[PDB]
């Protein structure tokens, strides 16, 4: 992985610096690296398989090195190593398309192509070199064992869950009292809605819980908090548990009260934070427990009053809400998220060379069932694809 | 000059080098590339540079 | 004006060679015996003997 990932960024280098018109000086150190480059991969055969429909590709290297000619580059030497570059360009994009389509059980961190196996050999670890990118630094540090984090804007760490729970419900469904929630990417909408509006409550409260629990810990994590779930504020026919029958929700939105949001890691308060609404922090957490109580109104107007009477039938429905959005976060794992594309260019090079469904990904990479089942096998499959696929970002 | 057993063609390329490399207004990158400036020989395709 | 970077080149061309004149004297050329010379019509150039 950092032999391809040098020879990747060996290639950038060349590509960026290597320019008409540039001082010998800017390139010396690069030139020697691109030598040494050339030198290691030359007189090696390396094959990119045939999986799925990526065809079968073999690979030749006997190329010559770059001299140290002339003061300002010029457009003869640009043209060679411009050849040279594009032929090895090549060669890392299929190497790194190989590896991102294969998987296994056992050994999802190790290479699976190849053509990186043979990169891991001692005669290629002289093409190493100067490792600063994110993920690589990750890598490299998560070998060592080392405490090393991946940075994500909106994470996608919530699993899709457009659901609800009745805790009073009748065959009718017309007095209701229950729990909505969309949980999608870095987003939790939730609402609590009572049908009586708390009438017949122990002192008109009605207490709603959801718990949210992450399938990996969150560190450093800022998050807006905002007292209305607008995805639950308007009239909605909603199936039934069974999908029997549907039912009528008509929702009138009241105040949240005695809002309380818990971080909570290993089952510890990490984070607590009541009635506090727009940018929170939470430290480190794996569950979030948000706890919120639908309050009848003690002094109602007289259309207020007259939305929630004393007893059935019930027209308007008193709900409370809750939005939490994960702005950004630090996560030891790998995710996907909204800025970078290493979810999407893997799940790209799978779909555009059908490759059949291995024994670790989900069928076409679904996002949602990776995050809902992201077993240990599963995050180092994951890891290494997403290291691959940052490898290739650099070039293709 | 040379810092790597540099060669050059002609003896009076030589020179020229020489008083360039000695001359106070030379610039110190024409400098450096005198002292860095290399020939290449390529014995099994029978080639010089 | 001396430009340096208008006057440095780099010249090539092979390391060696040896250029050779009598072509013919790498032909090792023998005769027959003129008692077997034959002519066109692959007879013998005199039939007399
Ligand atoms: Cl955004
Ligand atoms: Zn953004
Ligand atoms: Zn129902």
């Amino acid at each position: 992985m950092d032999v391809l990932y040098s020879l990747s960024k060996t290639l950038k280098d060349a590509r960026d610096k290597i320019v008409e018109g540039t001082l010998y000086s800017n390139v010396s150190d690069l030139i020697q690296q691109f030598n040494q480059m050339i030198i290691t991969m030359n007189g090696n055969e390396f094959q990119t398989g045939g999986i799925g429909n990526l065809p079968i590709r073999n690979w030749n290297f006997d190329f010559g090195l770059l001299g140290t000619t002339l003061l300002n580059l010029d457009a003869n030497y640009v043209e060679t190593a411009r050849n040279t570059i594009d032929y090895f360009v090549d060669f890392v994009d299929n190497v790194c398309m190989d590896e991102m389509v294969r998987e296994s059980q056992r050994n999802g961190i190790a290479p699976q192509s190849d053509s990186l196996r043979k990169l891991s050999g001692i005669k290629f670890k002289r093409i190493n070199f100067d490792n600063s990118s994110e993920y690589i630094e990750n890598w490299n540090l998560q070998n060592r064992r080392q405490r090393t984090g991946f940075t994500f804007h909106k994470p996608n760490i919530f699993p899709y869950s457009a659901s609800f729970t009745l805790n009073r419900s009748q065959p009718a469904h017309d007095n209701l009292m229950g729990t909505m929630w969309l949980n999608a990417g870095s987003e939790i909408q939730v609402a609590g809605f009572d049908y009586s509006c708390a009438i017949n409550a122990p002192a008109n409260i009605q207490q709603f819980e959801h718990i949210v629990q992450l399938r990996r810990v969150l560190t450093t994590a800022t998050i807006t908090l905002l007292p209305d779930a607008e995805r639950f504020s308007f009239p909605r026919v909603i199936n039934s548990a069974d999908g029997a029958t549907t039912w009528y929700f008509n929702p009138v939105i009241l105040r949240p009260n005695n809002v309380e949001v818990e971080f909570l890691l290993n089952g510890q308060i990490i984070n607590t934070y009541q009635a506090r609404f727009g940018t929170i922090i939470a430290r480190n957490f794996d569950t979030i427990r948000l706890s919120f109580q639908l309050m009848r109104p003690p002094n109602m107007t007289p259309a207020v009053a007259a939305l929630f009477p004393n007893a059935q039938p019930f027209e308007h429905h008193a709900t409370v809400g809750l939005t939490l959005r994960i702005e950004s976060a630090v996560c030891e794992s790998v995710l996907a998220d909204a800025s970078k594309t290493m979810l999407a260019n893997v799940t790209s090079v799978r779909q555009e060379y059908a490759i059949p469904v291995g024994p670790v990904f989900p069928p076409g990479m679904n996002w949602t069932d990776l995050i809902t089942n992201y077993s240990p096998s599963r995050e180092d499959n994951l890891q290494r694809v997403f290291t691959v696929a940052s490898i290739r970002s650099m070039l293709v | 000059n040379s810092r790597d057993a540099g060669k050059v063609v002609d003896s009076e390329t030589a020179a020229i080098c020489d008083a360039i490399f000695q001359d106070e207004e030379t610039e110190g990158v024409v400098r450096r590339f005198i002292a860095e400036m290399r020939q290449r020989v390529q014995a099994d395709r029978n080639v010089v540079n | 004006q001396f430009d340096f970077r208008a006057s440095m080149h780099m010249l090539t061309s092979n390391l060696t060679f040896t250029v050779y004149s009598d072509l013919l004297a790498f032909v090792s050329a023998d005769t027959v015996e003129p008692i077997n010379a034959v002519a066109f019509d692959n007879m013998r150039i005199m039939n007399e003997l």
